[PDB]
RNA sequence: UCGA
């Protein structure tokens, strides 16, 4: 009864900006844990490791008003330094979407054109027919079909084509789209225009930057709340797992190592510092061949490539080093080994290879401690 | 002056104190420098 | 285990932690089968401790040894040498990892080796003289086991290590389904289970105590610590794994320790996991458990906690233990003894009396 | 909160009462004044 | 001078102060939340934390 | 044994085709255990008529359109699929549009046998061009579920026979959700939100009573076994 | 319209509040100043503008209040 | 686990409603994909899967020649009965070739019946929603620490 | 519409657990009404199971007894896989003493009126020259799973030690639907089920309990 | 001395 509608504040250190610091609605929830919004990670940069959050009551009236109001995460959507929205969907959300906008060739249920004694046959009366045609075995989310749509809004210059008097509030009309990318739609606001896309997050990115000047807020925040439901939803379905077996390893690697190997040991005959520089240099190139030999073996459906690929977590040069090789790896100086990594983290390193792999690995952790430090005490003289 | 609000989309209200929203934008990221 | 050996340069006639620089942090070509580079803290005293190696031992002077088997002319030799630093780059060391044939010798024709840079070398078997005994010279009891190491990154490695010695004894202890062979021995070397010192057999068995009749005549028992306090409050209870009728080894096992199943380290289950998203529920590293580990107490663990008071004469009187605490309400007593102690066997929660105590005040006022 | 009525206006926090004392230790002369006429006393002495 | 005390070189900043016989006109933000004041910005500017409400006479004549 | 207490029906209606239902409290986590089986109940389970193909005059090999009308073969063909019919016959039974000259088709326009009855007269299936004729047949079957276009090489061998994906159960659209509420000291008791959308041929309210009837009806062979002990109304 | 009826601590919105004053400042004293009337009167005196909930904390009828534009303030 | 994957529990679902193989079996814990490719951490899916080849008994053709893939295979290693315990040394351990042609192995589900291809994926069940799940999903018994 | 009463008929494979399969139906019906079923299965059979337990020696679960292998703690977790069936509502108890060396099994337990043991050959506990084992055991009737029921918040002693209580008949229950026919020819969805029992009832029993219970469940 |  006290509770309700009676708001709190969640703090995550350290804090390193306002977002830091956002206002929730209470529910109360059994266990001794939090649970806490997966969207707002971004700006609490709060991993699920097992961090902890405080939490704070405000009393005063002045104080609810000021947590309602300004502070309510709904509220602030919007990063207050770029302007770039920090609570969008990441992670599971992005590869959850990017799975559904994408259209696969061939796939159950593709639409064809009308030849002979067939009609065209390919499309549905209504989404909600698609819907029945899902269920059953015949109709598959990434299909290329088209539908007739009421509610949903076509794009505006296609919109002004179908209809010369307005929009179409209850009038129908036909495109060409993957259903996936029907239903993605419909989470969207219901004035905003078709997009017909494949959900990038910097894409997703410019779609949520555009509602937040465009629309009002609280539609944002339920267009959002829409978004990482059907996010975590096709997420599971995305078919993205991890095996050995989907991680590969491409043979070009080897020729590439006895190229460059056997034309670095005939550099070898001339063997001071150009003569590790050569090898470098050369061995420089063995990692960009294996990884662009490596990006064109790895077919598109295979989950690896999906993810990193639609932006939710990862970067090439990570997959580089897990396959193909790890490439050269820096001493206790700031000076290069010429002797590389030829190994991969699938194929296994050798016992030499991950000595010298700790050099630089550790050398960088201890970075990270360095670095927070002095940019905290950089941030004090900001404020002060 | 000062420009639109970055998190509200609009103009900046008589309220805002941006020097700390100012040092903060510019720490932050401090972490990713090399 | 891993406390007792290790490393850390902080300390009295040592560095400040904010006095160390950056160089010491990182590891040096000579740690290599001394310290284990993988091993160390990631908060403020990275590079600082570390653990001592496997195979390493300690000079009379202090500096550390590790041995190898020397090889003569390009074959591996029977003889094994304690070498030291100094000593050690001198000579070549060749890999332990390198092609042997049935008799013995150097099958390949081109060889590696690790100079005295430290600096890794292709030579043949004309000039090499030092083998490593084998892998892992270098990583720690810790980091040795972990199954498949060499695919995974230093990091994530020296986590892995770090939150082994921060698993937590469970109620029924399993070994690990598939891991390396390194449970076995460091389960035994670390003294919280139960070894026998002669071959015989076992006369008595019992939940307090095991009794061995050794074949020279002698009689041995060993008390088995049962649900004993550990210092960070984890259970230390041991078990009986040896039947009645039995007959041991000199050096076999008889009790399980805190975190052991017949004789290995286990620091864990076993469980069924299917890699996928599921439904928003594990996002961004969060885990989700089938409700079976909760029934079957699988995960469940025993948590001992120690409450201490003291009555002392005070300026004003004597300190007395009683049930005769001023202001209760009877009922809030019942569970105590007359001397005002709680009674054995009994529950409690936040807030209950476990010791009755009182203190003379004045003036009242 | 216990009386259900509403919060009352805020004080000053004690720890810069003791931050104008520890000033007067190092023999640093010290006084909160109002803006009209002349120093205001926090207690016995400021 | 306070605002610089809590900063850095407190003991500098304060012997400088003490000789000048500095005074502080208890401005800035961060000297309101020493002394336990509210702060001249966001809702503790002078304007907004004088606003007066009343009802309309309009509105309170349906009560 | 078994008891249990106080699982509720309520019904808030949206519109005359689509309503909410809601059923409190449901001890966990049945509200996911039934819930999928209502929403494939009331999809594939209820019986009721469409239309399983059409014949319009004049049109045999044409890849598409059609003179005389703006309306082109497929958009008509959706424009049939909307057409909310039941009949009793149980067997095919064949129906015949006609008109000719300037004008706009409607549902009304098509003369029903005896036996089946069109619900949506208002409907807009055609527009006819000036000096225009339209003359169509109609193939209306009753059946259960979505049935897609079928060959059956009757209807391909006829020149002109045109299949269509039939939508046989009344009920459109179905949708459903659980949520925690606490209805004693236990925390977290189940409820269920359902969402039905249907068409003139029956109502959610009807449609939701002989969804649960096939479904009692359908768990009544196991029940039959032995009627040891269950859990309580 | 496109609300999709929100459910508390967001009713109302804040873009309807926010066109009733100043800036999202101004707001707050706004609410926070008449929740201060409203607790008052349960115990300036001038009731409730709108009809109450079963039991609602002063600040939300006060916000509620503002919605309707029921109520009227000057800047300092 | 001890590869340094960390993470607490976010919920804890009744065995009911759990992805479960056709045997009727459901899993215990479910790992988000995300978090193995990016940590750069892979061993933890190498015993995964030599995990659910120890849990059940596997058996090796090995027919006349052997499997070239065993040519510096493991010795005397070639049967196992169910719930094996195996042994992989650190720098001496069980190879990429071996874990693929160890996938393939006897898995007699109280029937017939093998619940994970040598792919090492297998078809779960949603017990929640009652369909099964649309692809192949990795699962295998690993070792997690409290 | 096709006319065809749908049939169930019922197969078995051992004593344990029994198949069942039900024919025809409606394509995609399987999945759901399988699991309607296995979600059912798993939680509401009724039990058949034991509340808490007493010791005469121990006041609380983390002593050992003397002359035993076992603690008590070790013995609880050995008996937490017992398989009890009881017709009584009211709860009951049991008891079960064993002097002398030898090894404990669950038939050494006397049943009191109208309850039964299911598996005899369980081991609980071995004794020597010098054990001793005195323990009664209170058997409840429930469903489902329920932790041990602390006696702070009932009105048990000192002595009485709660265990958890898992009341369930069903050990292991899976599905699969051959829709099989063809693309055409009004393809038939039918299930075919496998429901295993511990003994406490026969796979019939279970599957007509949670068939009866979501009969009087579905309502309109 | 460890956890993020």
């Amino acid at each position: 009864e006290v509770i309700a509608e009676h708001p709190v504040l969640l703090n995550r250190a350290p804090t390193l900006h306002r977002l830091g610091i956002q206002a929730f609605e209470p529910q109360l929830v059994e266990g001794k844990a939090i649970q806490l919004h997966p969207l707002v990670c971004e700006a609490f940069n709060a991993d699920f490791d097992g961090d902890q959050m405080a939490v704070h009551l405000p009393l005063s009236a002045e104080a609810q008003a000021e947590a309602r109001i300004l502070m309510l995460s709904s509220n602030n959507i919007l990063s207050p330094a770029s302007g770039k929205p920090l609570a969008m969907p990441r992670l599971d959300m992005v590869t959850g979407l990017y799975y559904l906008t994408t259209l696969v060739e061939g796939a159950t249920g593709e639409y064809q054109a009308a030849t002979k004694d067939a009609p065209e046959q390919g499309v549905y009366s209504s989404p909600a027919e698609a819907i029945m045609a899902m269920d059953r075995g015949a109709l598959s989310v990434r299909a290329k079909i088209k539908v007739r749509l009421t509610e949903l809004r076509p794009p505006t210059d296609l919109e002004a084509q179908l209809f010369e008097n307005g929009w179409k509030p209850g009038d129908a009309w036909t495109e060409e789209t993957t259903l996936g990318r029907v239903m993605f739609n419909e989470l969207l606001p219901k004035s905003y225009p078709f997009v017909n896309e494949q959900m990038h997050k910097k894409v997703q990115a410019r779609i949520i930057n555009d509602l937040a000047e465009r629309f009002p807020m609280i539609v944002v925040a339920q267009t959002v709340d829409k978004l990482k439901d059907a996010g975590f939803y096709w997420a599971t379905r995305s078919g993205v797992t991890v095996s050995m077996a989907d991680v590969l390893v491409p043979p070009q690697k080897q020729e590439i190592l006895e190229r460059h190997e056997a034309e670095a040991d005939a550099i070898e005959r001339k063997y001071h510092t150009e003569r590790n520089e050569s090898l470098v240099k050369i061995w420089q190139d063995a990692t960009e061949e294996v990884g662009k030999a490596l990006e064109e073996f790895y077919p598109a459906d295979n989950p690896i490539i999906t993810i990193v690929k639609s932006g939710a977590t990862g970067n090439l040069t990570q997959t580089r080093t897990l396959a193909g090789m790890k490439g050269l790896v820096t001493n206790p100086k700031g000076e290069f080994i010429p002797r590389p990594i030829k190994s991969s983290f699938r194929e296994g390193l050798t016992v030499l290879e991950y000595f010298i792999n700790t050099h630089g690995a550790r050398k960088g952790l201890a970075d990270t401690a360095l670095r927070t430090a002095d940019s905290g005490y950089l941030t004090r003289r900001l404020v002060d | 002056c000062y420009g639109r609000s970055m998190a509200t989309g609009k103009l900046v209200d008589i309220g805002e104190a941006v020097g700390i929203v100012a040092a903060q934008s510019i720490g932050e990221p401090g972490t990713q420098l090399t | 285990l891993t406390h007792k050996r290790r490393l850390s340069a902080l300390g009295p006639g040592g560095l400040s932690r904010e006095r160390a620089g950056l160089e010491v942090r990182d590891v040096h070509p000579s740690h290599y089968g001394r310290m284990c580079p993988i091993e160390t803290p990631e908060g403020p005293n990275i590079g600082l401790i570390g653990s001592l190696s496997v195979y390493a031992r300690v000079n009379p002077f202090g500096f550390i040894e590790t041995p190898y088997r020397k090889v003569e002319n390009g074959v591996v030799t029977d003889q094994i040498d304690y070498l030291t630093a100094d000593e050690e780059d001198r000579h070549v060391v060749a890999q332990a990892n390198s092609p042997t044939d049935e008799n013995g010798r150097f099958t390949e024709d081109r060889v590696m080796v690790r100079k005295k840079g430290g600096e890794v070398e292709f030579v043949s078997a004309d000039q090499v003289d030092y083998m490593d005994v084998s892998p892992r010279q270098m990583v720690s009891v810790a980091t040795a086991m972990i199954p498949f190491l060499e695919h995974d990154d230093a990091n994530r490695a020296l986590m892995g290590a770090n939150m082994q010695r921060q698993a937590v004894p469970l109620v029924r202890s399993e070994a690990p389904l598939v891991g390396t062979g390194m449970e076995l021995r460091a389960a035994i070397d670390a003294g919280d289970v139960v070894v026998a010192d002669k071959t015989g057999v076992i006369e008595e068995v019992s939940a307090d105590y095991i009794t061995v009749m050794a074949d020279d005549g002698t009689r041995q028992s060993y008390r088995l610590r049962k649900f004993a306090r550990s210092n960070h409050g984890t259970c230390a209870n041991q078990r009986p794994i040896v039947d009645a009728g039995q007959r041991v080894e000199a050096g076999q096992v008889i009790a399980d320790g805190p975190c052991t199943q017949n004789g290995e380290m286990a620091l864990g289950k076993n469980l069924l996991v299917a890699i996928m998203p599921w439904e928003g529920h594990n996002y961004e590293d969060a885990i989700i458990l089938s409700n079976r580990l909760v029934e079957e107490d699988v995960l469940t663990s025993i948590h001992i906690e120690e409450h201490e008071i003291d009555a002392r004469d005070t300026k004003l009187g004597a300190e007395e233990i009683t049930r005769d605490i001023p202001n209760v309400s009877d009922e809030v007593l019942a569970d105590l003894d007359e001397r005002g102690i709680v009674r054995i066997g009994a529950e409690v929660r936040d807030g209950d009396i476990l010791v009755g105590k009182v203190t003379p005040k004045g003036e009242t006022e | 909160i216990v009386k259900g009525e509403n919060i009352p206006e805020p004080g000053i926090p004690e720890s810069f009462k003791v931050l104008l004392k520890e000033l007067q230790s190092l023999c640093l002369n010290v006084e909160v004044l109002s803006s009209d006429g002349a120093a205001i006393e926090m207690r016995d002495g400021d | 001078w306070l605002s610089a005390a809590s900063f850095q070189e407190t003991t500098r900043v304060l012997t400088d102060a003490a000789i000048n016989c500095r005074s502080d006109k208890l401005n800035g933000l961060k000297e309101n939340v020493i002394i336990g004041k509210l702060i001249p910005a966001g809702t503790g500017i002078s304007r907004y934390r004088n606003i007066n409400v009343q009802p309309t006479e309009e509105a309170r004549a349906a009560a | 044994m078994l008891i249990s207490q106080r699982p509720t029906l309520s019904e808030e209606t949206v519109a005359e085709n689509r309503s909410r239902f809601v059923i409190e409290p449901l001890e966990p986590g049945f509200g996911y255990t039934l819930g999928n089986s209502l929403r494939r109940t009331l999809l594939s389970s209820i019986p009721g008529a469409a239309v399983t193909s059409i014949r319009i005059d004049g049109v045999l090999h044409e890849f598409t359109t059609v003179p005389g009308v703006k309306e082109d073969v497929t958009d008509i063909i959706l424009n049939l699929k909307g057409l909310v019919v039941s009949s009793d016959d149980d067997e095919p039974v064949t129906m015949y549009l006609r008109k000719q000259g300037p004008g706009v088709v409607t549902a009304g326009d098509i003369v029903p046998p005896a036996g089946v009855t069109v619900h949506n007269p208002d409907m807009h299936i055609a527009t006819l061009n000036d000096k225009g004729k339209l003359e169509v047949e109609l193939v209306v079957e009753r059946g259960r579920g979505y049935v897609p276009a079928v060959q059956n090489k009757a209807s391909g061998a006829e020149i002109g026979r045109i299949p269509v994906d039939s939508i046989y159960s009344p009920v459109l659209k179905v949708t459903y959700k659980v949520e925690a509420t606490r209805v004693e000291q236990r925390t977290d008791f189940d409820k269920l939100i359902i969402d039905v959308e249907t068409k003139n041929s029956i109502s959610p309210r009807d449609a939701l009573a002989s969804a649960g009837g096939t479904l009692v009806e359908l768990f009544g062979l196991a029940r039959e076994l032995n009627a040891d002990s269950e859990h309580i109304e | 319209s496109a609300y999709d009826t929100p459910l508390g601590i967001t009713n109302p919105p804040i873009d309807e509040l926010l066109s009733r004053a100043s800036s999202k400042y101004a707001l707050v004293i706004y609410a926070a100043k008449r929740a201060r009337q409203i607790n008052d009167y349960y115990n300036e005196y001038v009731g409730p503008l709108v009809e109450p909930g079963l039991q609602e904390k002063p600040l939300s009828i006060a916000l509620r209040e503002i919605h309707g534009d029921l109520l009227e303030h000057t800047e300092g | 686990g001890r590869h340094g994957n960390k993470g607490v529990i976010g919920k804890i679902l009744p065995v009911e409603d759990m992805p479960f193989l056709p045997d009727g079996t459901p899993v215990d814990i479910i790992l988000n994909t995300h978090g193995v490719p990016r940590r750069m951490n892979i061993g933890q899916i190498l015993e995964t899967h030599l995990g659910w080849v120890a849990k059940a008994g596997w058996n090796i053709d090995v027919a006349a020649g052997v499997p070239d893939w065993a040519s510096k295979l493991p010795e005397e290693l070639y049967s196992a009965p169910a719930d094996s315990t195996v042994a992989t040394p650190v720098f001496d351990g069980a190879q990429e070739g071996e874990l693929a042609g160890l996938l393939g192995s006897t898995l007699p589900n109280r029937d017939g019946e093998v619940m994970v291809d040598a792919d090492g994926k297998s078809t779960l069940f949603d017990g929640r929603s009652g369909e099964p799940f649309p692809y192949p999903v990795t699962v295998g018994y690993m070792y997690i620490l409290k």
